[PDB]
RNA sequence: CGCGGGGUGGAGCAGCCUGGUAGCUCGUCGGGCUCAUAACCCGAAGAUCGUCGGUUCAAAUCCGGCCCCCGCAACCA
RNA sequence: AUAAUG
RNA sequence: CUUUAAUGUUUGAUGUUCUAACGUUGACCCGUAAUCCGGGUUGCGGACAGUGUCUGGUGGGUAGUUUGACUGGGGCGGUC
RNA sequence: AAUUCCUUGUCGGGUAAGUUCCGACCUGCACGAAUGGCGUAAUGAUGGCCAGGCUGUCUCCACCCGAGACUCAGUGAAAU
RNA sequence: GCUCGCCGGAAGACCAAGGGUUCCUGUCCAACGUUAAUCGGGGCAGGGUGAGUCGACCCCUAAGGCGAGGCCGAAAGGCGUAGUCGAUGGGAAACAGGUUAAUAUUCCUGUACUUGGUGUUACUGCGAAGGGGGGACGGAGAAGGCUAUGUUGGCCGGGCGACGGUUGUCCCGGUUUAAGCGUGUAGGCUGGUUUUCCAGGCAAAUCCGGAAAAUCAAGGCUGAGGCGUGAUGACGAGGCACUACGGUGCUGAAGCAACAAAUGCCCUGCUUCCAGGAAAAGCCUCUAAGCAUCAGGUAACAUCAAAUCGUACCCCAAACCGACACAGGUGGUCAGGUAGAGAAUACCAAGGCGCUUGAGAGAACUCGGGUGAAGGAACUAGGCAAAAUGGUGCCGUAACUUCGGGAGAAGGCACGCUGAUAUGUAGGUGAGGUCCCUCGCGGAUGGAGCUGAAAUCAGUCGAAGAUACCAGCUGGCUGCAACUGUUUAUUAAAAACACAGCACUGUGCAAACACGAAAGUGGACGUAUACGGUGUGACGCCUGCCCGGUGCCGGGAGGUUAAU
RNA sequence: AGGACCGAACCGACUAAUGUCGAAAAAUUAGCGGAUGACUUGUGGCUGGGGGUGAAAGGCCAAUCAAACCGGGAGAUAGCU
């Protein structure tokens, strides 16, 4: 349940934690762990690129099994796990062969549940099979842009894609943005909605809340001097300029989608 | 007051040192200017 | 004190940069319609243009002063 | 279809 | 010559399908105990995309600079 | 009113006496609803203002204790 | 040499960083020291730095640097793979005592310990840049078991004391001992052993992982400290001895108990929470490529080797950094008595110093401060500065509110000493004894001894008992910002900036965007409940009217339009 | 449990005095604010001159920043002192 914190102290009044009792209280399965050092948002040149990030609590990357390469193999989930990088929870599935790999957790999942992968599989949610045996209009997630890619679309918590049309090898999809787009039928997909849909409900509730997320506070452009930012200046919060990015590219209404080659896959524009 | 120069032989050797100059042509230009200058001290050293 | 605009029937507004012969709505007046008023309908009246002078054949029109109104400026020790 | 008031 | 019909020839303007160019930060194999890279199969695109040459447009993100004098100081007003 | 020119607007309160403060009168020179509008508990080396308490802040300063000033000896500057 | 005074969470004792002989001795003093100087971090000369166990070097690894090919780039070069650097990490092992004018866990003495090479002997299948296990991990909080250390008692030794008492419930001093080894506790974790099968672990596998039974209920790991050994040794107060009067030689008693108690250890735990909390080698184990009368592996013993570098001194400073012998800046460790909640603070121990100009005078005035009649903000730009408030226990505490607050609101009472309750209580700790027993560092019973608040009553002293240091001014209206925070280092700590929240907008991943002529990265090993950008700034009540100008977006008929 | 309360170390730099040839090219003294956190700091790196970094002052980047320092154009130029 999404318990609301009592305002016993200032800065806790607005905190709204999303408790998840089902999550295991213990150490992650060791072999799958690997290092994930913070970049700070700097590139190989070392100059800043993605502004207002970095910092936050240390975390280790998990080797989630995107490809679902196993086919026809029965499996049973061992324990739910939280991935600090992810918004969605991950499950430590136990394959019949004894191999263990984390995967994205479907909203309809509990400990000890049975799941399987392969071209056959089942209509039961959490299974991952290529888009051809899939019934039209069923909810799907972890869609691959290309076969063998592993996982791409709708891997975020609370996000899911629904089929609308099936043009042969092409498979039209209703993306969460509402931007319709076809994909290869050969691409694998996992049935059911992604879990942890309550993650959106969290509202942080404190000024330092961005800091452990690796988020850094953003400075308004009007506050900045004209030499540093296109806006700003004046002797009293003067404005009247057309809004823009610091590099001068237009904001609040400036489309930049023009790969051209990939446009053919697009069907209907976002609205 | 905290003086701008806090001594450290290691960091000095890793930047102002001979090998730090040898690492790139720009430092070799510096040493060439040193030998041209005729100064007895080519680079800082122990 | 500086620049820009304005003053016209009872009222609010055109015409006032290319000077020959000032209109609009409302109000007012008279006659209809209603048992009566308002409205509606029809007809008519009302201003020589802030005032005072100059060119110009002729000025509401152009020019100048004065009498007013309005916006803006009135800055840097 | 429009008709306020006494 | 005017006006026009059938076929061939010569090219242009379109809409579709195809592969060999090419793109591949798809998969597999090898160099290879290296996810770089390169090579080999195959998959999805495909004469699109992309870059180069040239040109139109946008363009204070950036650069080079302009922004006159007279003045009972300067500016305003006015004047040349 | 951090916006109010005219102005120390006017009315009321606090003070013996208040160009400030609080409340209100709207004639808003020149507030206005995300360059936000209006409230708001808690919080403040924040702005203004009032009371109690406390005091040499003052009326009016007085005395005492130490470091200098001063004298002697030694060393010995500075701007100009 | 005799006294005074200062720090004593340091102004002490050990290091690192950093200085580079400042260290010790002899000798000298012009110059160096804000003074003189027979003094000295000054001159001159000599001496001093002892390591298998400390550190470094070394094996390995993080951020990150370089970089065989490669990619890209006018040249220079940039990026980056294999690799190899990079401790601020991990990785085998030493303590006690003594000694020098100056060096010691480094020498000596005693007692050990670890990693390798070689030889012999008894046995055995060993074997990779490969696999698995281990290495190997967060904040916070709680409680238990102990230690460092302190106090008291006992014991031992000495004194019985120059103004009154002082053979006693008396005074002073000492009561110190490790690493290692043996035992394996408090406590913590995990159900073990046996067999079979198997798309799992880039190949293989007896290892790990998974699926089955068999079978018993414990086994094993981890783990401070204690008790023995180390140790009939060393150390040890004081005497006894020799003085160049600096010190040396010799001797040497008791060396226990109880209580208090850590921030230190068990704990790289347990619990809880979210912000989910390095890498690799040394280590254990399993095989392949291989090789078996071998080579190797294990155990025991013998023997050899552990090289090289640092080792002085300062180290919160006159030795470092500050042009100074400068109220400055500089990380870590050890850490006591009394009072106190406390590493505050006051006074002391060990220990280090009185800060490199003094001697008189006792004026104005300046600075650091004490007190002050009456008034008590009448001062002033302004309660600026000072004064004052100040602790614990208890009573009591409003408007308002988001119902946590406000609040420690405000405002009062009780605070000393001694005795009694109680020949020191409640409590804590815990011996002797008794008893159980699958006999140990045991479980019960038992309560000596020790430690020891708080409260009530009674008595008493001072003007004042939170008596010193220490140690909130409070209340009311209102502007603003929610709040915590952050900023112009060196005149602006704020209403600004940031803030959670809210909204708009961009983006289907070879993402927008960002650096980079390019490649490539960042975003992100994330991807539409995601992220970037802008605006606003908790929350509560809300957030209209206008698309003309300008910006953005969609549309494409037409007018127009360059290269061609 | 807390960007919780009081209050040292530590950090931050608000008032006044001292001091402006000062002891110090930003201090000290007496009072403050933070102090389990958006904390502080040790060590080693990465980001640099039309750029870096910046909880945004147009600050900070070797006591110098509305464009660092060094050297070279360069004996730049200056209707000016």
């Amino acid at each position: 349940a999404v318990v609301k914190c009592k305002p016993t102290s200032p800065g806790r009044r607005h905190v709204v934690k999303v408790v998840n009792p089902e999550l295991h209280k213990g150490k992650p399965f060791a072999p799958l762990l690997e290092k994930n050092s913070k970049s700070g948002g700097r590139n190989n040149n070392g100059r800043i690129t993605t502004r207002h990030i970095g910092g936050g609590h240390k975390q280790a990357y998990r080797i989630v099994d995107f490809k679902r390469n196993k086919d026809g193999i029965p499996a049973v989930v061992e324990r739910l796990e939280y991935d600090p990088n992810r918004s969605a929870n991950i499950a430590l599935v136990l394959y019949k062969d004894g191999e263990r790999r984390y995967i994205l957790a479907p909203k309809g999942l509990k400990a000890g549940d049975q799941i399987q992968s392969g071209v056959d599989a089942a209509i039961k949610p959490g299974n991952t099979l290529p888009m051809r045996n899939i019934p039209v209009g069923s909810t799907v997630h972890n869609v691959e842009m290309k076969p063998g890619k592993g996982g791409q679309l709708a891997r975020s918590a609370g996000t899911y894609v629904q089929i609308v049309a099936r043009d042969g090898a092409y498979v039209t999809l209703r993306l969460r943005s509402g931007e319709m787009r076809k994909v290869e039928a050969d691409c694998r997909a996992t049935l059911g909605e992604v879990g942890n849909a309550e993650h959106m409900l969290r509202v942080l509730g404190k000024a330092g809340a961005a800091r452990w997320r690796g988020v850094r506070p953003t400075v308004r452009g009007t506050a900045m001097n004209p030499v540093d930012h296109p806006h700003g200046g004046g002797e009293g919060r003067n404005f009247g300029k057309h809004p823009v990015t610091p590099w001068g590219v237009q904001t609040k209404g400036k489309k930049t989608r023009s790969n051209k080659r990939t446009d053919k896959f697009i069907v209907r524009r976002r609205s | 007051m905290k003086r701008t120069f806090q001594p450290s032989v290691l960091k000095r050797n890793r930047s102002h040192g001979f090998r730090a100059r040898m690492a790139t042509k720009n430092g070799r230009q510096v040493l060439a200017r040193r030998r041209a200058k005729g100064r007895a001290r080519l680079t800082v050293s122990k």
